[PDB]
């Protein structure tokens, strides 16, 4: 406090940036952090804030939606640190989201994938920019969610594209090929010589998919999966 | 503040005094929608959850509100949009209480995929 | 193996500047440790680790320096067996099983107390002979003698006997009177004190009477102590 009674520049801030070190009062942690912003050298400091996360990120997230930087990249870490990815790219959405989003799938976490499109689908965005992210390459993803969420805002009609180009080199992926058979039940046609040629998909899915839809093609899923007993019943 | 921004908004419900209150809400509110903005339609004080979910492009809870208040035509026009399953049965039942029929059988049109 | 208390906070690290350290005592065919774990939940790397006990009632001090050998990098944390004798100096301590600690490392100096289980102190050597027994047991003061309960007790004579000897507190004979179980027992320290102990247990008492007769009956409330311990646990 008789630091920052004066202008305070940035003596103390040095100060505490060497006392930091087995000091758990995150609240001069975060003056501090200010300060590192008042010239911004965060840089050099929000990597430590990575490591330091003994804070009430949420006055602290304020600070940084009042804390304009434009270019800042630490607030998307702690905000999937402590999941405040909603009202994050709410502001987001609410302001602007090129590559931000983009930057951090690719280097820090392509997991979040799914939830946070889920999100820009609820907040109604522009499907264009999905596709083109879902042509930038990742790392590891899960359909199935995916998918759930989409079956929820029933709008999957866009990573079929993604599906294409992926079975165009033929993963076996029992997953994306129950996908191509969901999108194909949306097709309305009759893939059974499809059916046959894919063992990839899982029968007892497009089955219990199917249970209200089509038992006529239910009798060629169990067919290829031997369902016997299923067919029966 | 959070705290005296959301009961200052919540006691002007009580007030009704909108026409300054959501036209201050422009600025850097530092408050928190949709928890007041609950208890303005669950005290039943409508027409302003109605534009805080406005501002805050809550469909749905912005169109049953909507209803709750009496609106029935943009109502139906944020449910073309919104599209919930909850959207649809809202706009459905209501409607049918509206006692409007003929926009009622053009929403309930997107339900149909539903068979249920 | 006999019964070794679980850990506990002997040193938080808001306390030290950020070093934490949780431990217990053990007794390990003959030998003693105090086993401990040091976390580093400061932001400086921690080096120079030394430990000193003050002079304490059973002569209990650390056997060799204390085995930390790198750097304790911020939130790491390590465990450490500290071996322990009793060669060291004797003061009589009050309680008499307290242990003044200070633990060292390049930040500071920090102090901590914790108590010693008496058991851990009960030599491998303390099985009275019968006729020795009786002999002492009658050239002991009678006013030494001191009576405890062992609360809500429902072990089986013999059950008493097998834990206890396995924390070296052996039975020397077992008197069946009308249903009643007496069961004679000796125990050894590390400094050459015996204790005698007569258990009664009884039918229908959920409560078995421990008297103890020891040359320095003020041990003795810290042997019911840890008898109790080893019986609940």
């Amino acid at each position: 406090e008789l630091f920052e009674s004066f202008k305070s520049f940035e003596g103390l801030f040095y100060f505490l940036g060497s006392i930091v070190n087995f000091s758990q009062d995150p609240d001069v942690h975060f003056k501090y952090i200010q300060a590192a912003c008042k010239t911004g050298q965060i840089k050099e400091v929000e990597r430590i804030c990575r490591e330091s996360n003994c804070y009430d990120p949420e006055r602290v997230k304020n600070f940084l939606k009042e804390a304009k930087l434009t270019d800042q990249l630490p607030l998307i870490i702690v905000c999937d640190r402590f999941d405040f990815v909603h009202d994050l790219v709410l502001y987001l959405y609410r302001n602007n989201l090129q590559k931000y989003i983009e930057i951090y799938v690719q280097k820090v976490n392509p997991s979040r994938l799914p939830v946070v499109i889920g999100g820009l689908l609820d907040v109604d965005c522009s499907e264009d920019v999905i596709k083109n992210l879902i042509l930038v390459v990742r790392g590891q993803f899960s359909t199935d969610e995916l998918v759930a969420e989409v079956e929820k805002r029933n709008r999957l009609k866009l990573l079929l594209p993604w599906l294409e180009a992926r079975i165009h080199e033929g993963c076996e992926e029992p997953a994306t090929h129950n996908a191509l058979a969901k999108i194909y039940i949306d097709s309305n046609n009759n893939p059974e010589r499809f059916l046959r040629e894919n063992p990839y998909y899982d029968s007892r899915v497009v089955g219990k998919y199917c249970e209200k839809r089509d038992p006529h093609l239910a009798c060629v899923a169990y067919e290829r999966g031997q369902c016997d007993l299923e067919l029966i019943n | 503040e959070s705290y005296v921004e959301t009961e200052l908004i919540f006691a002007l419900a009580k007030t009704n005094r909108l026409a300054e209150l959501e036209e201050f809400i422009n600025g850097p509110n530092n408050a928190h929608i949709q928890q007041v903005g609950d208890r303005c339609y669950d005290e039943k004080m409508y027409d302003a959850a109605k534009l805080l979910y406005n501002n805050v492009s809550n469909f749905g809870r912005l169109a049953s509100t909507l209803v709750h208040l009496g609106e029935y035509q943009a109502a139906v026009d944020g449910a073309r949009k919104a599209n919930s399953t909850r959207t649809w049965k809202e706009v459905c039942f209501a409607c049918v209480d509206g006692k409007e029929f003929r926009l009622a059988q053009m929403c309930g049109l997107h339900i149909v995929v539903h068979a249920d | 193996g006999g019964y070794v208390a679980p850990k506990a906070v002997w040193l938080p690290a808001v306390k030290a500047k950020g070093l934490e350290i949780s431990g217990t005592f053990t007794h390990r065919q003959g030998h003693i440790y105090m086993e401990m774990n040091f976390t580093n939940k400061a932001l400086q790397h921690m080096t120079d680790f030394a430990i000193q006990f003050n002079k304490n009632s059973f002569g209990v001090i650390p056997s060799t320096p204390l085995a930390i050998h790198t750097p304790l990098m911020p939130n790491q944390s390590i465990d450490v067996s500290l071996p322990l004798n009793t060669l060291g100096p004797v003061m009589k301590m009050e309680p008499l099983n307290n242990l003044q600690v200070a633990v060292k490392n390049n930040i500071d100096v920090f102090y901590f107390s914790c108590l010693i289980p008496l058991n851990v102190l009960f030599v491998e050597d303390g099985k009275m002979e019968r006729q020795v027994f009786l002999a002492t047991w009658k050239d002991i003061p009678n006013e030494n003698e001191l009576q405890f309960q062992i609360k809500e007790c429902h072990l089986n004579a013999d059950t008493v006997s097998s834990k206890l000897q396995n924390n070296n507190v052996y039975t020397i004979a077992k008197r069946n009177v009308e249903g009643q179980d007496m069961l004679y027992q000796s125990l050894k320290l590390t400094n050459g004190i015996w204790i005698l102990a007569e258990l009664r247990i009884q039918p229908g008492n959920p409560n078995y009477t421990l008297s103890l007769k020891c040359r320095a009956p003020e041990v003795s409330q810290y042997i019911y102590q840890v008898y109790d311990s080893i019986l609940k646990n």
